């Protein structure tokens, strides 16, 4: 599998990073990588992509300014930098890895995926 | 779509029989969730029974269900199964089945502890060993001893029948004012029974006839009786 | 395994401020969850991981932590907040749910009314003899009943039943009955119903001699 | 019901093919009703293919705007037709079951244009893919069945004719039954792009390539066979063994192709071209045997023959993988539509002539006696090794432009929008 | 184990009063206590009730809205706090100490009792 690693709790106004690696000599480079999250009351939804050679990223509409992904694949890692986090950003995080372009409106889909992560969970306190 | 859980194969089984019961889920991708089942017992909290993720290869069981029970699903209709086997007369109790989050283990921690979202309705699952049966009606009849301060008291009682429930009625719905109905007792022997009571003004036992009219649809019974002193 | 919390039992009014604690010894000691249930109903996600307000629920509600304890608390209760609560912990592959506390209505004291009936004749021709005594119309809840056969006192052989509380006078009532055998009937002078409460400075008795009519 | 509309489509789709190949298993037969040679016996898959070639897209037009129902039973209706009237022609005239095999050629491209959509449409994102897998696995089951049938039929009855009227009479049923059981339902500026576009024009050359090879060979092979049997003085069992053979090289090749695909996956992004190549090369040096083997042994044949067989139809299903990386998602539907009707112009419209006037040439310039009947056929179907090598090459240079095409992609998917 | 009640006397209409019951021998800690009232020539009736501590206090309809009452475990007594005193309320008050620990209300150690006055 993909692992993930990071996460934990936070008070408002904070910060955090997450990390995704490829355990073994795999490298993870025809595609690989975007960054998904599911709540307790609702369905799961796409937070972020980027592309296979240019750097291309993108993100959704919520979270726009403030989540930073990028990519690293000398070592076969992928980092999520999140900042201002607020209550309403208390879910579980997966990693997510499938073979089409990365494209704004492909973010939502995520019946077309690979291979998936197992999860690890950020809660912000008060 | 909105989401729905649904029960069904609840019902009566002797002791030393075995029953499954299946709950049907509808409106979500099946193989992202696990599903728990839960019961409650008649008069008191509830008490968490099994768990199942989409593969069959996480599941598990509480200490007092395990090498009994067993749990099941079918991912290509949408539906968990549990086979309940060896049962006792300590199972009666009404059965949920809830949605989980399929790795709860895994990142169950110091600060996580997910939750149980979307429940479905319960089916009843009796264990007994009886018989179908009518009940018997007695008055319980003023005197005055069962007056206080120009205020007396009359009843009637029904006992002895299976299953629930029952209804006790008075005047045929005329006298809708100081009635209590006491919630069903189980004796030992393996019947229900309860009383029904009613005051009045103490000279109104001279004026007015009370009956105590009762219904008990299983068995198809209706018995009317008059109380007075 | 068994969480406990407390009180088992609380009364208030509305408009007033209510808490309940979970104490719990398990393999979380800082992540529960709290579910409300309603008579015949099922129950409903309230709050998560401690302290997060689930989807779709009045504000009102709130959890937090301090030491080991878990804390739930509403701070203007209203009348669809009379229920039971429960307490949620996940310490291995097992799950396990807590004992439930009850929230009621509260006003003054009332002292019970106390009435007590013989067996009917048919009763007697049935071969059982049971004798009911009944309180009525009291408030608090706690309340003591005792039987005495010609002064002797009985232990097994008595059952008890007791109303929900009253939608208009919030008032309680309770049933309790006791059944012999014709045989063992027959062979006894006076019986008398015994009853203790908050509200009585000396038990209430009330009896029945055999042979009147 | 779905199911059943599934079910009969597949079945439909199994006796779309079962037609094609009930010509090549009595070739041997026919050429001596009407006193025909090579050059003449080329022509029946020939011209097959072009009618075929030109009537797919027409029909494409088509079955957007009108019935469906209609037309797939119609199309059934017609092929099965003339299928069955054409088995009544006299000697004298040959040109006759030429047009005969133009007309069936039409009727089912039709079908095989239309019935996907209909499968599509049904169904939704999850379950469609197993049920479009259903129905493309009917290719090598209806194609084997055409040899074993034509054969079983003529050796039956005792006479060739009878291998082309038991066909017709299921396509009447299903024609019926496709009407009860079913439930009712600018492009220059992407040829201005397509074009420079290197890996989808050297990917385009390969598939064409592969299309010679297999057209030639699967129409040729279970004659020559019969002549090598011929001269070595110990001899219609060819044919079935061809059609058993088939009927599983044709799913063994695409189980081996996704699983070496899925591995190397996750060392190079290169893989698909390599894998492509690798098996391209290896395919053509094992059929380059059965030209030698079977002038000493036959068991040696078939060996190479199924070992050749199966490495030719490992990239069955990743020339799709190739087109959907490095093509953007509103211009696939020219680019599929373009890639096919370019396959089949430089593929095996005219192979299976060619061979046959290359043999005729060959022989016309020497004794015509059993012998050199054998081996002029040999010595033209050597051109098969040759463009299966051309097939190697082409798809190595693709692997070498293959990420640089990527990226253009992606950077004009995130301009558009 | 004693009971000793101080503060009754005689109050003018309109006053207040605050009285207290101490126990010796015992701890009240894990207890209730209630507080009767009795009228010259007439019986001993309910006034108030404290319960342990966190579970609140109980009063009856006669005496609703003007009394209140009160713990202290460290000095081990209760204090009970009477407001707007009226004539009718002249009478004999006790204290009295529950020995259940479910409040089923076993009133078994009472007290001597004492006057209080109400007079205009
Ligand atoms: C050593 C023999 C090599 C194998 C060749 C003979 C096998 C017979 C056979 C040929 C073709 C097909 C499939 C026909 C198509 N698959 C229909 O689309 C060709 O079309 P497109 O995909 O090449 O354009 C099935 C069996």
């Amino acid at each position: 599998q993909l692992v993930e690693s990071g996460g934990g709790l936070v008070q408002p106004g904070g910060s955090l990073r997450l990390s995704c690696a490829a355990p073994g000599s795999r490298r993870f480079d025809y595609y690989t990588l975007g960054w998904f999250r599911q709540a307790p009351g609702k369905e799961r939804e796409g937070v972020s992509c980027i592309s296979t050679v240019g750097g291309i990223t993108n993100y959704a509409d919520s979270v726009k300014g403030r989540f930073i992904i990028s990519r690293d694949n000398a070592k076969s890692t992928v980092y999520l930098q999140m900042n201002s986090l607020e209550p309403e950003d208390t879910a579980v995080y997966y990693c997510a890895a499938g073979r089409e372009m990365c494209a704004p409106m492909m973010l939502g889909d995520y019946y077309d995926m690979d291979y998936w992560g197992k999860g690890t969970p950020v809660t912000v306190s008060s | 779509s909105e989401v729905q859980l649904v029960e069904s194969g609840g019902g009566l089984v002797q002791p030393g029989g075995s029953l499954r019961l299946s709950c049907a889920a509808s409106g979500f991708n099946f193989s992202y969730y696990s599903i728990h089942w839960v019961r409650q017992a008649p008069g008191k909290g509830l008490e968490w029974v099994a768990y199942i993720s989409s593969s069959s290869s996480y599941t598990s069981y509480a200490d007092s269900v395990k090498g009994r029970f067993t749990i099941s699903a079918d991912t290509s209709k949408n539906t968990a199964y549990l086979q309940m086997n060896s049962l006792r007369a300590e199972d009666t109790a009404v059965y949920y089945c809830a949605r989980g989050y399929q790795y709860w283990q895994y990142h169950a921690s110091w600060y996580w502890n997910g939750g149980l979202d979307y429940w479905g309705q319960g089916t009843l699952v009796t264990v007994s060993s009886a018989s179908t049966k009518g009940p018997s009606v007695f008055p319980l009849a003023p005197s005055s001893k069962s007056t206080s301060g120009g205020t007396a008291a009359l009843g009637c009682l029904v006992k002895d029948y299976f299953p629930e429930p029952v209804t006790v009625s008075w005047n045929s719905g005329a006298l809708t004012s100081g009635v209590h109905t006491f919630p069903a007792v189980l004796q030992s022997s393996g019947l229900y029974s309860l009383s029904s009571v009613v005051t009045v003004p103490s000279s109104s036992l001279g004026t007015q006839t009370y009956i105590c009219n009762v219904n008990h649809k299983p068995s198809n019974t209706k018995v009317d009786k008059k109380v007075e002193p | 395994i068994q969480m406990t919390q407390s009180p088992s039992s609380l009364s208030a009014s509305v408009g007033d401020r209510v808490t309940i604690t979970c104490r719990a010894s398990q393999s979380v000691s800082s992540a529960v969850a709290w579910y409300q249930q309603k008579p015949g109903k099922a129950p409903k996600l309230l709050i998560y991981s401690a302290s997060s307000l689930y989807s779709g629920v009045p504000s009102r509600f709130s959890g937090s932590r301090s030491g080991t304890d878990f804390t739930l608390t509403i701070s203007s209760l209203q009348p669809e907040d009379f229920a039971t609560y429960y307490c949620q912990q996940s310490s291995s592959s097992l799950i396990t749910f807590g004992q439930g506390t009850k929230v009621e209505i509260k006003r003054t004291v009332a002292a019970p009314s106390v009435f007590i009936f013989p067996p009917s004749d048919s009763q007697l021709k049935s071969g059982t003899a049971s004798v009911v005594c009944l309180l009525n119309n009291f408030y608090p809840r706690e309340a003591k009943v005792q039987w005495k056969v010609d002064n002797a006192l009985q232990s097994g052989n008595s059952q008890e039943s007791v109303t929900e509380q009253d939608s208009k006078d919030s008032t309680y009532s309770l049933s309790s009955t006791l059944t012999l055998s014709k045989a063992d009937y027959e062979k006894h002078k006076v019986y008398a119903c015994e009853v203790t409460h908050q509200g009585l400075s000396s038990p209430v008795t009330k009896s029945f001699n055999r042979g009147e009519c | 019901g779905r199911g059943a509309a599934a079910a009969i489509l597949s079945l439909g789709n199994v006796l779309n093919y079962l037609d094609r190949y009930t010509v090549a298993g009595v070739l041997l037969d026919i050429q001596q009703h009407f006193g025909v040679k090579d050059r003449g016996a080329g022509l029946l898959q020939s011209v097959f293919i072009c009618s075929f070639m030109v009537a797919a897209p027409i029909f494409g037009y088509l079955g957007d705007r009108f019935n469906r129902k209609v037309i797939l039973s119609c199309g059934i209706f017609f092929w099965s037709a003339v299928t069955f009237s054409s088995s009544f022609i006299p000697q004298q005239y040959f040109w006759l079951l030429v047009l005969s095999r133009g007309l069936v050629g039409i009727g089912e491209a039709s079908y095989s244009t239309i019935a996907p959509t209909i499968i599509g449409d049904l169904f939704t994102k999850n379950t469609r893919t197993l049920m479009l897998s259903v129905f493309y696995f009917a290719i090598p089951l209806g194609s084997g069945l055409g040899y074993i049938t034509g054969s079983s039929v003529k050796q039956a009855a005792g006479d060739w004719h009878w291998a082309l009227r038991v066909s017709p009479v299921l396509g009447m049923i299903t024609g019926t039954l496709i009407l009860i059981l079913v439930p009712a339902t600018s492009w220059l500026r992407d040829m201005k792009a397509l074009i420079r576009n290197r890996s989808y024009v050297f990917s385009s050359l390969a598939t064409s390539a592969v299309s010679f090879a297999t057209g030639a060979l699967g129409m040729w092979i279970p004659l020559y066979l019969h002549r090598a049997q011929v001269v070595q003085k110990t001899a219609a069992k060819d044919s079935l063994i061809f059609g058993a053979i088939t009927c599983f090289t044709g799913f063994l090749g695409v189980v081996t192709g996704a699983g070496a695909t899925r591995w190397c996956r996750l060392k190079t992004q290169r893989a698909d071209p390599l894998v492509c190549a690798v098996g391209m090369l290896g395919s053509a040096i094992f059929i380059c045997l059965i030209f030698v083997a079977a002038k000493s042994s036959i068991v040696g044949a078939y060996i190479c023959i199924f070992v050749g067989e199966t490495l030719l139809f490992s990239n069955w299903a990743i020339t799709a993988d190739i087109l959907m990386y490095v093509v953007i998602p509103t211009r696939r539907a020219t680019a599929v539509a373009l890639q096919s009707f370019t396959s089949h112009l430089l593929g095996d419209a005219g192979s299976p002539y060619l061979i046959g006037f290359i043999s005729d040439l060959i022989r016309q310039s020497t004794k015509d006696s059993p012998l050199w009947e054998f081996l002029s056929l040999g010595y033209a179907l050597m051109l098969c090794p040759f463009v299966v090598v051309l097939g190697g090459m082409f798809f190595l240079a693709t692997a070498l432009f293959f990420v640089s095409d990527r990226a253009r992609a992606e950077q004009q998917v995130n301009q558009l929008a | 184990v004693q009971l000793q009640e101080s503060g009754g006397g005689l109050v003018q209409p309109g006053g207040s009063l605050r009285l207290s019951c101490a126990a010796s021998g015992r701890t009240i800690s894990r207890y209730a206590m209630s507080w009767f009232r009795q009228a010259p020539g007439k019986e001993r009736e309910f006034v108030a009730v404290a319960r342990r501590s966190g579970d609140g206090a109980f009063y009856a309809d006669s005496v609703q809205g003007r009394f209140t009452v009160s713990r202290d475990d460290a000095k081990n007594t209760v204090y009970l706090q009477m407001n707007s005193l009226k004539p009718e309320d002249t009478a004999v008050y006790y204290c009295a100490i529950d020995s259940d620990t479910f409040y089923s209300g076993s009133y078994d150690y009472w007290g001597q009792g004492t006057q209080v006055t109400v007079s205009s």
